[PDB]
């Protein structure tokens, strides 16, 4: 939704007039991977189905014993579940912002 | 040249970059006001101009065809329109009002039109010569 202005053409000989178009810095998959790991601990995310903290020591430790399989799954395959969802979120992210326009569908 | 209304280059590029003035714009600016005055009203003569032509052919169009005598104001104008006027030069309706207002103001020796409720009716054509008053543009 930017004009995308991209001339070739400038004063004879001037290698100006660059195509700068995409002038939004889309981060790669390499990086992005921080910020999951920065949210799934700030705790906007959830696993699946994770029993937050057992009852006691007892259920606890037999659920420590647990070699779980989730290990297993890499990490781009966690299915996480969501702790805030869409609706409320549109509710306080400051329209302000350059994303606001997103957060309803 | 002849009249090519092209404009191939104002389109290159933002070369308009040479200019490094001061605030000096706005004195230029403080001119700007000034001729808004004029230029509005030039464009409005320019309708002044441009029906003037229009109507140096409309005393001989519904002259040279139609002899009905009480004929009214939409009628006529919806014969301008969609006459010769959808060739290369179209007009639009109330435009067409105003060609004939025109036309009646500078001859009112025969075109006489009086409205009654609503269009005003139009009056019986005599077939004068009409240049020797067309400029009077």
């Amino acid at each position: 939704r930017i004009p995308t202005v991209a001339p070739t053409t400038n004063v004879g000989t001037g290698q100006s007039t660059f195509s700068i178009d995409n002038t939004i810095k889309l981060w790669l998959k390499k990086d992005v991977k921080n910020v999951w790991e920065n949210l799934v601990q700030l705790d906007f995310f959830t696993e699946k189905s994770a029993v937050g903290l057992r009852d006691n020591a007892t259920a606890a430790f037999y659920a420590s014993n647990y070699q779980f399989q989730g290990t297993m799954i890499p990490f781009d395959l966690r299915s996480y579940q969501m702790q805030i969802i869409l609706q409320e979120l549109r509710r306080i992210i400051p329209k302000s912002n350059m994303y606001y326009s997103w957060t309803q569908l | 040249n002849s009249r090519y209304l092209a404009n191939s280059k104002e389109n290159f590029m933002y070369k308009e970059k040479m200019p490094d003035s001061q605030a000096n714009l706005m004195d230029r600016l403080r001119e700007r006001e000034r001729r808004s005055a004029a230029l509005l009203s030039q464009r409005q003569k320019r309708y002044q101009q441009f029906l003037a032509m229009k109507m140096t052919q409309v005393f001989d169009i519904l002259f040279s065809l139609t002899r009905g005598q009480p004929y009214t104001e939409t009628y006529l104008s919806s014969l301008i329109v969609d006459s010769l006027q959808d060739s290369n030069n179209p007009i639009g309706t109330k435009e067409a009002s105003e060609i004939l207002a025109g036309l009646q103001g500078i001859l009112p020796m025969d075109i006489s039109v009086h409205q009654v409720d609503g269009g005003l009716k139009v009056y019986r054509w005599n077939s004068l010569d009409k240049n020797r008053f067309s400029k009077l543009l």
